[PDB]
């Protein structure tokens, strides 16, 4: 009636992924934990512009779109900051926002690259991935001998739930019992489909014997990362968050049955 | 034109309640738990920890509808048990899980790193 | 109160006022356009 | 227009490969090559790159509204 | 911004509008964690018969895994569907398309293995 004692076993650890395995827990807390991953990780993201000129040939909303898009730094700010919903601020403050501005112009006969190295931030801490000490710099705009764009962005706190921009992952593969041994997938044709990375089986072997006692342990992830946190502090902050749904769900369970 | 704000998922409506308990009549010892502004991520692994205690008879969830942004978490339980109770030891034993497993996570980082 | 206007053909900025034929005083060209606000339009990135 | 930022699927940055894609092409990689040297492993990041027409590049040739 | 309602529609005839949008956590993954962009019903294809949809999809599997574009004119003996499958079996996939995909809101294997690939949709 009581808690799973999972283990972990990191198998890769890299900047750009963290590839690892979860014993002996439950397949909804995996999943949960896969989930989290995606959409309820905070980071910080562009979510407000402010375009004082743009003569280039992407309209404000495709350029306020795609700084939204660009990921920046949240390491150990996005723990700081509080959401503009908390702020006791008014539309913004260093509490709850960072500041960025960009201002290029063409004059030179060569198009111009209007690049996230063009972001300037007031914060040293937070500022677009690729601009951090290679990858080259993610392209915002392209301008021509003339043309100027000329912004003011604010950025701020929030999870995949509310907008794609603010989900740290580039991808989070998940997988279970490699070989079919739970039969939770039924295949026509075993012979057929390719081994899993995970698997250990002799080529011969299509799929793992049938385990009618078995249930779904051993699940294998690879977090692969935007860039504005590293995949173990995606993990990190996806176990402390969904930690906080829970005990602020407690909380609130604790309220209605006192007050019943 | 019709559009919810994404937020409307996430945060509270004024006056609106996280969690609502209601007392199921068709069968003895149940209860409906009716959490708003959660989703399958909670539902399901609290559900799911629910399914380990034996004296849960019952244990289900649903979200009634993908565009509202609610969770229906349906528990029978034993007469010797409550609903409530096994709602809050599954809550408590999914929160020391994840302590645990936050624990481990952040050895196994400390180990890779170091060697 | 000026109302300046960019030529769509030398890209100019001339004033004109109301009740004035639309002509760019450097090139006679007919096609004038606006230039864009000086009002502060705010962008949710998304 | 322009090369997408994420990968619409996973949500992986590709903006800042399109460049690098190009100059991959032109010293005589296959787009398949230029993909791999790039680390565009899932097939819809390969999609985003292999797929994109820089139109910007012909939005380009005509003259802006202000000189 | 596209939203339920709005009518696209695939190169075969195959038109439909949106029903609903699912987050990527909500919608189905593959082992590598990929999503489809567009889910669509398998009962649009048996009485319509749009077998180019899925050779289409087959083909773009094998173009974004190789790195080209699929050759798809009409009347070439050079292309048939047990190329194009022997060939995506060359990338560690099912040859004829097919993937397992776990429920994205339980996490658990779907019994039957979905066809996903790329197709070239329309926004109409
Ligand atoms: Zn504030
Ligand atoms: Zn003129
Ligand atoms: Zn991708």
């Amino acid at each position: 009636p009581y808690a799973n004692q999972p283990t972990v076993r990191i198998t890769e650890l890299t900047d750009e992924n963290v590839k690892f395995i979860i014993e002996n827990t439950d397949l909804a807390v995996a999943n949960s934990i896969r989930r989290v991953f995606i959409a309820e990780v905070p980071i910080i993201a562009i979510d407000w512009v402010q375009i004082d000129a743009n003569s280039s040939v992407l309209h404000d909303e495709f350029i306020a779109h795609r700084l939204g898009l660009i990921p920046l730094t949240s390491d150990d700010i996005v723990d700081k900051l509080q959401y503009s919903r908390d702020c006791t601020c008014e539309e913004f403050c260093p509490e709850c926002s960072v500041e960025f501005t960009l201002d290029v112009r063409c004059n030179e006969d060569q198009t111009r690259h209007v690049t996230s190295r063009d972001l300037i931030s007031n914060s040293p801490r937070v500022i677009p991935v690729t601009s951090r000490n290679e990858q080259d710099d993610i392209l915002i705009v392209k301008l021509r001998k003339g043309q100027e764009l000329r912004l003011r962005a604010y950025a701020k706190k929030g999870f995949g739930k509310e907008h794609a921009k603010w989900n740290p992952t580039a991808g989070v593969a998940f997988e279970y019992d490699p070989d079919n041994a739970l039969r939770h997938t039924v295949y026509p044709k075993p012979e057929e489909w390719p081994k899993s990375e995970y698997s250990e089986l002799d080529e011969d072997e299509s799929q793992a014997p049938y385990d009618p006692n078995g249930k779904p342990e051993r699940f294998y992830y690879n977090v692969e990362s935007c860039g504005s946190l590293r995949p173990e502090t995606i993990v990190l902050s996806a176990l402390s968050g969904l930690k906080k749904k829970l005990s602020d769900l407690q909380t609130q369970l604790s309220h209605e049955i006192q007050s019943d | 034109m019709n559009a919810p704000p994404a937020f409307e998922s996430f945060l509270l409506f004024e006056g609106e309640k996280k969690i609502t308990i209601n007392k199921d009549t068709k069968v003895p010892n149940a209860c409906l738990f009716t959490i708003n502004k959660e989703d399958h991520t909670l539902g399901n692994i609290i559900k799911s920890q629910l399914l380990k205690d034996p004296q849960v008879l019952f244990a289900g969830y649903k979200v009634p509808h993908p565009l509202e942004h609610k969770i229906i978490i349906r528990v029978q339980t034993t007469p010797d048990y409550s609903p409530q109770e096994a709602f809050t030891n599954a809550i408590t034993d999914l929160i020391s899980e994840l302590s645990l497993l936050e624990e481990r996570f952040r050895v196994a980082i400390k180990d890779k790193q170091e060697g | 109160q000026p109302m300046i206007y960019i030529c769509g053909e030398c890209h100019t900025e001339n004033e004109i006022k109301s009740r004035d034929p639309i002509r760019c005083r450097e090139c006679g060209y007919r096609i004038m356009y606006k230039k864009r606000t000086k009002r502060l339009v705010v962008f949710d990135a998304r | 227009m322009i090369i997408p930022v994420r990968c619409f699927t996973c949500g992986k940055i590709v903006g800042n490969k399109w460049e690098a894609y190009l100059g991959l092409l032109q010293a005589e990689y296959t787009e398949g090559d230029a993909l791999d040297a790039l680390g565009l492993k899932r097939y819809c990041c390969r999609r985003m790159l292999l797929a994109h027409v820089d139109l910007i590049e012909k939005l380009l040739n005509y003259a802006p509204l202000e000189k | 911004i596209p939203q339920i309602g709005d009518k696209f529609a695939s190169r075969h005839g195959q038109k439909g509008t949106c029903g609903i949008q699912y987050r990527q956590e909500d919608m189905p993954f593959t082992c590598e964690g990929i999503t489809p962009d567009i889910i669509i019903n398998p009962h649009a294809i048996p009485s319509r018969m749009t077998i180019g949809h899925l050779i289409e999809c087959l083909q773009g599997k094998v173009s974004a895994n190789k790195g080209e574009i699929g050759d798809a004119t009409p009347f070439n003996d050079a292309v048939n569907v047990q190329k194009i499958s022997n060939l995506l079996s060359d990338y560690g996939y099912h040859l004829r398309g097919n993937e397992v995909l776990y429920n994205g809101f339980t996490g658990r294997k779907i019994t039957s293995q979905i066809f996903i690939g790329p197709t070239y949709y329309q926004r109409l």
